[PDB]
């Protein structure tokens, strides 16, 4: 087979501050017939858009920070487990994670303790209170953000020895996949009784029953450590069943996984020396760092901006990747790098965000 | 591997979708 998705370009804006977009994500919370939504984060600013009918990219709310100086790189939805309310996480160069109320689009609360800027933040899968943070200062650290405790700093002797640029959940949430600066993928199983226990004492602590502070766990050793995928910095790491996908400057999505071509992901012992590589999606001209690629809900399709405007996308239910590729979405106007891409939750949208500002809205085609 | 795995992520995405399924999230 091949792929057979089409998209039309239906609508585009440029932002007023006029500064590089560096991340975008629709809220996949949104209950069905509910709008869709998005959020886009750049310098200081967190900006909500809805997309209407006929191609309308509606503002919906702009978040300026206090701070002049943040550079926002990443966000991610959330919703309160006891109201329902959806949150939004966002943090970058001041290495603060900062909790948005995205209806008021008011700061409810900030996370420091970072050393340095926070790159990326993931939500857990199942537990919407689980946020994941990986940054410039070598670690990643994992929250509770109903009881506002640190659970657990990944990082130490065996942890990365670089810049942290990327990280995923799998599916159910039972293991983090997480990449660095210096060429290295690593492995950290959450699964795990020590972590699971950690997680139970984490909803347990309230600052106002002890005068004791919470102790986080020190995870000094991955489950799984690699260095001999990628050759450069590795800026974008997500798992695709059991399977992996990272990217470096080679102008391709590596597909491989840990072990031999026969070993199960959960019989993989952290002395495990081998590393099989099964494919790659190949694109061009996207060899500067910090450019993510992105899947939908579902995962059958793969979507990477590159430095040049142009929009790759890949069917991912096509066996082999190198005939997996769609028609490239490029559009004449569209000419700065695209950062990172989104798909609405019904696959329906795919909006693109640029260094110049610019927002792209593709429409798919039935 | 591929068709072993693409189950996998059917499986493991429609008990994702079936958890979304339940919620109502109030909306933006
Ligand atoms: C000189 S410029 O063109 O204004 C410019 C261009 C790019 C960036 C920049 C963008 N994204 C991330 N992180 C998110 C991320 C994406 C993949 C992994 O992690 N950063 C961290 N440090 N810098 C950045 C900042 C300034």
């Amino acid at each position: 087979k091949k792929c057979k998705y089409s998209f039309k370009c239906v609508n585009s804006l440029k932002e007023d501050h006029n500064q590089p977009l560096f991340g975008v994500q629709f809220n996949w919370h949104s209950k069905e017939g509910d709008p869709l939504v998005f959020a886009t984060v750049g310098s200081n600013r967190v900006t909500l858009y809805e997309c209407h009918s006929q191609g309308e990219i509606r503002l919906l709310q702009s978040y300026v920070d206090a701070d002049a100086d943040e550079n926002f790189y990443t966000c991610a939805w959330t919703y309160d487990s006891n109201t329902s309310h959806p949150l939004l996480a966002v943090a970058g160069s001041r290495g603060i994670i900062r909790i948005i109320n995205p209806i008021t689009m008011q700061c409810i609360k900030h996370y420091v303790g970072h050393g340095n800027a926070i790159n990326e933040l993931k939500f857990h899968p199942r537990d919407p209170n689980l946020l994941l943070s990986v940054s410039k200062d070598h670690a990643l650290r994992l929250w509770n953000i109903q009881t506002d405790t640190l659970v657990a700093i990944f990082g130490g002797v065996e942890g990365h020895r670089d810049e942290v640029l990327s990280a995923d959940y799998d599916l159910l949430g039972e293991k983090i996949m997480s990449c660095d600066m210096d060429h290295s993928l690593k492995l950290w199983r959450i699964n795990s009784k020590r972590m699971m226990n950690a997680i139970k004492e984490s909803y347990d602590y309230n600052p106002n029953k002890t005068n004791r502070p919470f102790i986080s766990q020190k995870i000094h050793f991955p489950d799984f450590s690699t260095r001999d995928i990628h050759r450069n910095y590795v800026d974008c790491v997500r798992w695709l069943g059991d399977l992996i996908l990272s990217k470096s400057c080679e102008n391709a999505i590596v597909c491989w996984k840990p072990g031999k071509m026969e070993d199960d992901i959960d019989k993989i012992k952290p002395s495990e020396s081998n590393v099989t590589i099964l494919g790659r999606f190949d694109y061009s001209q996207c060899d500067i760092w910090y450019m993510r690629f992105s899947m939908d809900f579902w995962q059958k399709m793969l979507a990477l901006g590159n430095q040049v405007g142009k929009l790759y996308v890949w069917d991912l239910e096509v066996e082999d990747p190198h005939k997996a590729k769609c028609t490239t979405l490029t559009h004449h106007k569209c000419g700065a790098a695209i950062r990172q891409t989104s798909f609405s939750r019904d696959s329906s949208i795919l909006i693109a965000v640029c260094d110049d500002a610019s927002i792209w809205r593709w429409d798919r085609l039935r | 591997m591929f068709s072993s795995n693409r189950q996998k992520i059917l499986e493991r995405t429609e008990i994702l979708n079936q958890e979304w399924k339940q919620r109502r999230i109030q909306p933006v």
